[PDB]
């Protein structure tokens, strides 16, 4: 043999698989490096052929049940191929996914937003709506932006999703899962190895355990930050309260990188930028890079193939030649690794030359495994190896012997204060919002969170969790998850969560092998045999060897510890620590942004009918947004004679429970960030009470509008 | 049924004591300031009257929740 | 030739005739763009309650779909309901009149009126 | 309707419906979306304009914009 006839098979699948696939791999390179219509059918072709031979070899991977396979290596890349996937969901099932999947995605790319002011004018998120969210410093334009990008395009997700929901979960059920969330966790999964066995379980709880140990560092980030959005947007902010999820430097709040301009520790401080360096010493692409493979091969990594430097876009297009621009290495097989990229004479460009070239050196050390077993450990894995490269490279040390920083210069803490921060907005500020999406993803896959419920607990694990409070009240219609990329796009977010604890676990273990003596966030780790000694032994490794033990062959650990991260971030932590002695560290979670204007209003059916007492429903609800909205019609036209066309849907709803009580507050028609004020509001009801209690059989004592009273 | 927002009916003479405990429970920290009353007919019964109360304040009250309230 | 009379919508349009001085008399309230917009949220009101019961469909019937015509000084009109995004799609009399007789009383209720003073022509009360 | 994505402008889309889309519904829906959105945004500026067009008239000594 079974063993034997299952290698023989593995054996000759990946001989074909690999010649096979450098077609796949290549065609599309030449694609991503000249867009012709003929380019595309190229790799078109290649890819149905390269994903046929594939499904094929699958089948007749089944052949050789594990339980008889006990050479690691056969088994790792049998169970590799005897993954059915989607192809275990009935045929019409599968369609409609897929379709699904395909609907979610063109709404995401293709979904605008029209002002409310010129409908002509329409933004889709891409350009328009992420420059405000990143830009714009306009408390009702970025309301606008936000709101509005929910109200359009979530609500066309909402539905899908569900669907999405369901077939995910029969298909992964059917391929032997709990859920579509145990599916997602089986990557980190290790089995039949003796004490780097892992379960996919154990990844929720070595999750939660570790983000409660940052937890008190983020506090004191979300603290500093609130202080400094206080004076950006006063009136807006509580010291004591969440942050207002519009005004967090981006759409979702995934990164605080954009609240930087605004929470910069010494203003009169600048960040090292040797960028004027490198054109001041005729910096090319070329050049760059060679500084990158120097460093590598400074800490002792293979040198880069010639190969590399033969075919590898290394710099933009520049003629006429259409070619995609985005930083990627390319491993196309048979010893090719190449690398394409617009590159610029930037110390950012400088920087991901060395992410990349970290990349390439990855797929150069695990070349030589199996076909099926040439990839990192798990998801979080290569990302990180990446990310440590640009760490290294950016320390000023490394600038001022890569000769771009004039050593003459004295690092300045305040400018280490300076960046420690900024890294914090990216590092840190992910933390709970990657942590908190995957945790309701969980949740909603596995049951625990129902669809009536899926709105309402994603608000409150927001407040609780991230400490962040939506600007309006938003019911079961919205999908407000639906409206990140990987949730509309199907694709795992823990990945991002585990890739930076590792980043940091693998740098410190690096730079102890580097002999560093200084704060851990400059550490220089070129020049150092012993750190790529270590480095070189996970490198190699690729999938033969459980995450677990990799993790053993680099930080000596076989879990990822968040001592390392915290340990980086040290130095802001105690700075922190100081601007947050005055301020309160912490956030309740009951301020929002819209509950001062908000009337309370509890509803008496049996209190006033007893039998004949009519079920409140949404139908119900529905009437009363109306009613109010038509007070607030009445109150205007006839107080301030302005016919304003309130409807229902101004009529913003919040804290529905079944004591029929709820919280409510009206908008401009037509205005989101124009809340009409409690007093108007107030004065409205109190015209039009008798009409709105007759409407619903009730009266002033049935229908309490706490704050409205009788007289 | 003010304080923990249950519904209306949810909670009856039959189970208030069950139910406020369970409320207790659920939140201590509002429930503490959930302000009650300790009534007991018997009590009621025992709260005499000084005076002309008998006639003015007892049967005057009681002929009022009456139908008819003016004929008796 | 043609009929000046003849419309693509007067089959399914209801005409309600509102009377107010008859029934709330003085301080009887006036019939203006709002109270109309009351009405419209009314019958959609009615017809998402209607679906959601007879038929168990929870439609989100809307005032907008709510096509009234053909206002009057005696607060008559013809009103016919339509799909909440489907203009083509007009909801029938009969099941508009189904919804209609279903929340009469919850209408009259809106208005303070009646069925004698909220006179849905064709929906008879009994 | 079905498809918030997909918008179409009259010259290229509303115009090749309304003149070959033969479907009582299709037409509809193109006619009356039409009145339902620029004539809608149109009905406040006419108003002006008009009022504006009548006064430069009648200051050209015009009965009014149609005379
Ligand atoms: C499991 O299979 C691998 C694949 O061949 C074996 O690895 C070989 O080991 C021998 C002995 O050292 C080498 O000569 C070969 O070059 C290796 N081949 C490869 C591609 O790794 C491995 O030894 C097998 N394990 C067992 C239990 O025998
Ligand atoms: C993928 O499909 C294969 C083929 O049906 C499944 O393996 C079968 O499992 C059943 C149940 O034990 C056996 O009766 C068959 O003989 C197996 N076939 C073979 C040759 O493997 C497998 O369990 C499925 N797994 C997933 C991922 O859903
Ligand atoms: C590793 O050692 C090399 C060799 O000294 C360093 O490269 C030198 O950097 C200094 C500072 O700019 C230059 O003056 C030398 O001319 C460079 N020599 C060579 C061979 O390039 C390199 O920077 C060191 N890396 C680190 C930062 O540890
Ligand atoms: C960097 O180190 C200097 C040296 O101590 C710090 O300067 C001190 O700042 C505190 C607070 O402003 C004063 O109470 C001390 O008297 C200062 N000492 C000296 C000798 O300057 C400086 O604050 C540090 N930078 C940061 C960001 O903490
Ligand atoms: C929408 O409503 C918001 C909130 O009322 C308006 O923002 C304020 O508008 C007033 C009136 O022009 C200004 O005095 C304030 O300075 C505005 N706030 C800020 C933060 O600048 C907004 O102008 C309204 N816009 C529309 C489309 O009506
Ligand atoms: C919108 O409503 C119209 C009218 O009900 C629908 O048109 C009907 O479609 C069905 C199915 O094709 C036909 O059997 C009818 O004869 C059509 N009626 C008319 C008047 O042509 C239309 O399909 C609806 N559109 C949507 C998206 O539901």
């Amino acid at each position: 043999t079974i063993e034997e006839q299952a290698k023989t098979f593995l054996d000759k699948f990946n001989h074909e698989a690999e010649d096979l696939f450098y077609q796949s791999s290549l065609a599309s390179w030449n694609y991503n490096t000249n867009i012709t219509e003929e380019n595309v059918q190229n790799m078109n072709n290649a890819g149905d052929k390269w994903s046929a031979f594939l499904k094929e070899q699958s089948t007749l991977a089944q052949m050789y049940p594990l339980q008889e396979i006990q050479n690691l290596t056969v088994k790792l890349q049998l169970q590799a191929l005897q993954q059915n996937g989607s192809s275990v969901l009935s045929e019409d099932k599968s369609k409609r996914l897929n379709t699904i999947l395909n609907t979610m995605s063109t709404i995401y790319s293709t979904g605008k937003v029209c002002n409310p002011d010129n409908p002509q004018e329409c933004l889709l998120l891409e350009p328009g709506l992420n420059e405000i969210m990143a830009n714009s410093l306009d408390y009702n334009e970025r309301l606008w932006a936000w709101e509005s990008w929910r109200s359009e395009v979530g609500k066309q997700l909402r539905p899908l999703y569900e669907e999405y929901v369901v077939l995910k979960n029969e298909m992964a059920r059917a391929n032997h899962y709990e859920d579509y969330g145990d599916y997602w966790r089986g990557d980190y999964e290790v089995n039949g190895v003796d004490g780097y066995d892992y379960s996919r379980g154990q990844l929720i709880e070595d999750v939660e355990h570790t983000f409660e140990e940052i937890k008190p560092l983020y506090e004191h980030l979300h603290a500093y930050v609130r202080a400094k959005l206080m004076n950006a947007y006063p009136s807006y902010i509580s010291p004591i309260g969440c942050l207002p999820a519009h005004l967090l430097g981006d759409m979702w709040g995934r990164f605080w990188t954009n609240l930087y301009s605004l929470t910069v520790p010494f203003g009169q401080k600048p960040n090292i930028d040797v960028t004027d360096a490198m054109v001041d010493q005729a910096w090319d692409a070329q050049r760059i890079f060679k500084e990158a493979e120097k460093f590598f091969v400074s800490v002792g990594l293979p040198n880069m193939t010639q190969g590399f430097w033969e075919n590898s876009m290394l710099t933009d297009p520049g003629n006429v030649q259409k070619a995609v621009c985005h930083p990627t290495a390319w491993d196309l097989g048979k010893g090719d690794f190449r690398i394409l990229m617009c590159t610029k004479v930037t110390m950012d460009d400088f920087l991901t030359a060395h992410h990349e070239m970290g990349h390439i050196q990855y797929d150069m050390a695990y070349a030589a495994q199996p076909f099926l077993l040439r990839n990192g450990a798990n998801e979080g894995f290569h990302e990180a190896v990446g990310e440590i490269m640009s760490l290294s490279a950016a320390t000023p040390k490394h600038l001022k012997s890569i000769g771009l920083l004039s050593p003459d210069f004295q690092e300045d803490n305040e400018t280490e204060i300076n960046f420690l921060l900024k890294q914090a907005l990216t590092i840190v500020g992910t933390l709970p919002f990657t942590y908190m999406l995957e945790k309701w993803r969980w949740m909603v896959f596995k049951g625990e969170i129902p669809k009536d419920q899926w709105m309402k607990k994603w608000w409150e694990m927001k407040r609780e969790i991230v400490g962040v409070v939506e600007p309006v009240p938003h019911d079961e219609t919205y999908c407000d998850p639906a409206s990140l990329f990987h949730v509309s796009n199907d694709y795992s977010f823990i990945r991002y969560y585990t890739r930076t604890l590792y980043q940091f676990q693998f740098q410190e273990a690096l730079c102890q092998a580097a002999k560093h003596e200084g704060p851990l966030h400059k550490c220089d780790i070129s020049n150092s045999t012993e750190a790529g000694q270590k480095l070189f032994n996970m490198l190699r490794l690729g999938k033969s060897e459980p995450w677990t033990l990799a993790l053993e062959n680099v930080v000596g650990a076989k879990n990822m510890n968040v001592r390392p991260l915290l340990n980086y971030f040290e130095p802001l932590f105690t700075w922190l620590k100081d601007q947050n002695k005055n301020s309160f560290v912490g956030w309740s979670t009951d301020w929002s942004p819209y509950a001062d204007q908000s009337i309370k209003v509890r509803i008496s059916l049996k209190s006033a009918l007893g039998d004949k007492a009519y079920e409140w429903n949404d139908n119900e609800m529905y009437l009363f947004r109306s009613s109010v909205a038509y007070a607030m019609r009445q109150y205007f036209l006839k107080v301030k004679n302005q016919m304003i066309l309130f409807g229902e849907e101004d009529v913003r709803v919040a804290n529905l429970k079944p004591r029929i009580s709820f919280n409510f507050f009206v908008t401009a028609p037509k205005n989101v960030s124009d809340i009409i004020p409690r007093t108007e509001v107030e004065k409205a009801i109190r015209m039009s009470r008798s009409r709105i209690n007759d409407a619903f059989r009730l009266n002033d004592n049935s229908l309490e509008f706490l704050g409205i009273q009788p007289t | 049924i003010n304080g923990f927002d249950l519904p209306e009916g949810n909670v009856t003479q039959e189970n208030f004591v069950d139910m406020q405990q369970r409320c207790n429970a659920s939140d201590p920290a509002a429930y503490a300031q959930l302000v009650f009353q300790t009534c007991d007919i018997n009590a009621f019964l025992s709260e005499a009257v000084e005076g002309t109360g008998l006639a003015f304040i007892v049967f005057t009250e009681a002929i009022t929740k009456m139908p008819l309230s003016p004929l008796w």
